[PDB]
Parts: C-alpha cells; sequence; structure tokens
C-alpha cells in the first residue's frame, strides 16, 4: 500500500518512520556544527551565517550551556533547539536536586535521548528538527 | 511548622564604601550546643553576601535557591559575568518575594536573612527580610540577639545617615567585631567562632572565616563572692 509517512509514529511496510527520515532532511539543510573530544574536555563550534550585514556580530549566539558543566549545540530548526536545550535544564535541574552531584554527561544523554524518542511514539507531535551535539566532564 | 536546628545573631553595617556582615558558626539544637561548623554567610557572585539566622535546614534550603539563581542567570546571557551578572538588590526581591509567598501558604522558611552587597552603581545595598515577609532597610541591620545588642552599639558608629560617608571601613570592622564580643558575653546561643564579610566599591568581596572573640575581659570574676552577705 501506500500513505505510510503523513502521519508520524507509523511504520512503513519496509520498517522505517518516514517523518523522522523528512525531519532529518530539515538538519541537513541547517548550519554546519561540529564538536571535538580532547584529553580533558570538549570543543563547540558553529557556522553562523552572515544572512546580511544587518546582524549585529557576535551577538545571536547559538551555543547554550546546561547547568554549569554542559554544552549543547544543534544544527536545523533553531526553535527547536532552544526547546530541547530548555528540557535539558530542567532534565539536569531535577536531577541535581534529588542527588546533588551535577548530572554525569551519559545520563544527560539518555535524558535528552529519552525525551526525543518520546516525539517518534504518537503522530499528535512531529520529531524534533536538530541534530544535536553536546558533552562535558564529569566525575570520570 | 516549628525550628529545629538554629543559628543566632546576624549583624551588619553600612560604611562609606561599602558594607560588612557577620555570623558565628553554631548550629544550635534546643539548648543543645550541637554543630560547630555551620557557614551562615553565603556569598553569591562578587558583590552580594546573603546572612542568614533562624532554621538551618530552611537555610540550606535558601542556599541552593541561590546556587539555582546564579546557574540559571548564566543561561543565554553571554554578561552574566559583567553587565548582566546577578545584582543584590535583585537577590534580595527574589528572597523577599519568595519569604512572603511561603508566609502566604502558611508554611514559612523560618529566617531572618540580611542581604549585604554593592550595587553596579556603586551605592551601597543592606536590607532584611524575614518568614513573615517583612522588609526594611537601615544603616544597622541585625537580627535575633543582635538587634538588642548589636543594634545599639553600630548605631552610635552610623546613627543617622550622614554619618555614612563619615564612617571608614576600618571603624566598622572594628564594632563589628566588638559586636560579635558582646553577643559572645551574653547570648546563651553564640559561639565563639565566627565568620565575617567585606563588600567593598573598590576592593571587592572579602570573605574572613575562622575568626575568634580575643580580647575578653573576665579577670574581675575572682573578685564575685557569694550572692549578697557571702564575704569568702
Ligand atoms: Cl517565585
Ligand atoms: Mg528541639
Ligand atoms: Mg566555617
Amino acid at each position: 500500500g501506500t500513505g505510510y509517512d503523513l502521519s508520524n509514529s507509523v511504520f512503513s511496510p519496509d520498517g522505517r518512520n518516514f517523518q523522522v527520515e523528512y525531519a532529518v532532511k530539515a538538519v541537513e539543510n541547517g548550519t554546519t556544527s561540529i564538536g571535538i573530544k580532547c584529553n580533558d574536555g570538549v570543543v563547540f563550534a558553529v557556522e553562523k551565517l552572515i544572512t546580511s550585514k544587518l546582524l549585529v556580530p557576535q551577538k545571536n549566539v547559538k551555543i547554550q550551556v546546561v547547568d554549569r558543566h554542559i554544552g549543547c549545540v544543534y544544527s536545523g530548526l533553531i526553535p527547536d533547539g532552544r526547546h530541547l536545550v530548555n528540557r535539558g535544564r530542567e532534565e539536569a535541574a531535577s536531577f541535581k536536586k534529588l542527588y546533588k552531584t551535577p548530572i554525569p554527561i551519559p545520563a544527560f544523554a539518555d535524558r535528552l535521548g529519552q525525551y526525543v524518542q518520546a516525539h517518534t511514539l504518537y503522530n499528535s507531535v512531529r520529531p524534533f528538527g536538530v541534530s544535536t551535539i553536546f558533552g562535558g566532564v564529569d566525575k570520570n | 511548622q516549628q525550628p529545629i536546628v538554629t543559628g543566632t545573631s546576624v549583624i551588619s553595617m553600612k560604611y562609606d564604601n561599602g558594607v560588612i556582615i557577620a555570623a558565628d558558626n553554631l548550629g544550635s539544637y534546643g539548648s543543645l550546643l550541637r554543630f560547630n561548623g555551620v557557614e551562615r554567610l553565603i556569598p553569591v557572585g562578587d558583590n552580594t553576601v546573603v546572612g542568614i539566622s533562624g532554621d538551618i535546614s530552611d537555610m540550606q534550603h535558601i542556599e541552593r535557591l541561590l546556587k539555582d539563581l546564579v546557574t540559571e542567570n548564566a543561561y543565554d546571557n553571554p554578561l552574566a559575568d559583567a553587565e548582566e551578572a546577578l545584582e543584590p538588590s535583585y537577590i534580595f526581591e527574589y528572597l523577599a518575594t519568595v519569604m512572603y509567598q511561603r508566609r502566604s501558604k502558611m508554611n514559612p522558611l523560618w529566617n531572618a536573612i540580611i542581604v549585604a552587597g554593592v550595587q553596579s552603581n556603586g551605592d551601597q545595598f543592606l536590607r532584611y527580610v524575614n518568614l513573615l515577609g517583612v522588609t526594611y532597610s537601615s544603616p544597622t541591620l541585625a537580627t535575633g540577639f543582635g538587634a538588642h545588642m548589636a543594634n545599639p552599639l553600630l548605631r552610635k558608629v552610623v546613627d543617622r545617615e550622614s554619618d555614612i560617608p563619615k564612617t571608614t571601613v576600618q571603624v566598622a570592622e572594628e564594632a563589628i567585631v566588638n559586636a560579635m564580643r558582646v553577643l559572645y558575653y551574653r547570648d546563651a546561643r553564640s559561639s565563639r567562632n565566627f565568620s565575617l564579610a567585606i563588600i567593598d566599591k573598590n576592593t571587592g568581596l572579602t570573605f574572613k572565616k575562622n575568626l575568634q572573640v580575643e580580647n575578653m575581659k573576665w579577670d574581675f570574676a575572682k573578685d564575685i563572692k557569694g550572692y549578697g552577705t557571702q564575704k569568702i
């Protein structure tokens, strides 16, 4: 049959979720952004297209912080990125409030992952239109 | 509710260039002087110091509120250590707001709080808030016994507003330190060890830990015999 790419949580007959794959297209059309891991940290960098000399230089910041130790950058639909980051901030606060230790980087990855995966579960939401690079330094 | 582990006076005053604030290092438990490593001066940034008496657990709560405030002020704020760093007046309004909301939900934070610091424009900040939401500002502020013994001494250095520019860090710190001794003489819930903070529009945030009351006068006690007629 046909039709399998108009709602979100729908399996196509070859096992895919086309709406997620269509979300990737928005990501691919985004600015290029990277992460490099080094001996004791991480670096984040991103390309800010100067659409017009009318943009104030230095002033449309794209890299966001989470808590005090985590950096996040993303490519694609910027407002989706902020959303995911906002959630990340809440998720990092909950963890610290109960456990005191600031959230370990892998534990933070799964917090984001679980939430983003959540938006592939129902046709009443669309997937996140961003791929996100993030990281930091933790107890090990 | 009802307080349990508690901390006593917090005293402070304004001088020509900044403000001083101090409080002893004790968490009493009823009449048991139970905990001795207790810091009740909470610095926030480089320009604000929040001193707290009352219930120690609620103080531990108000501290984390303040760490959270700092953390979040940084979010998406590339000026969070400059033009957009947290101001003392912001930190006070937040706490004042929380304190009164909490009273009004009939679940108070069992505290008295003094926010001392220096505004971005140099002005001195010094204001009080307590478990009822009451707020006031004066050239001297104290909680607990300090309002009864410290204020009379500190008010003798800076009685009027015009005295503030005449008072120097040296005069003011000495007043503060003398007061802490008076409180150690006469407050049954005080400790000899105490912490003291200076916030100066020029020298910044000096935070002195681990002071002790010195130069106490006790010698006359040897000449005190009995309680009236007893002669030996
Ligand atoms: Cl609030
Ligand atoms: Mg008791
Ligand atoms: Mg101490």
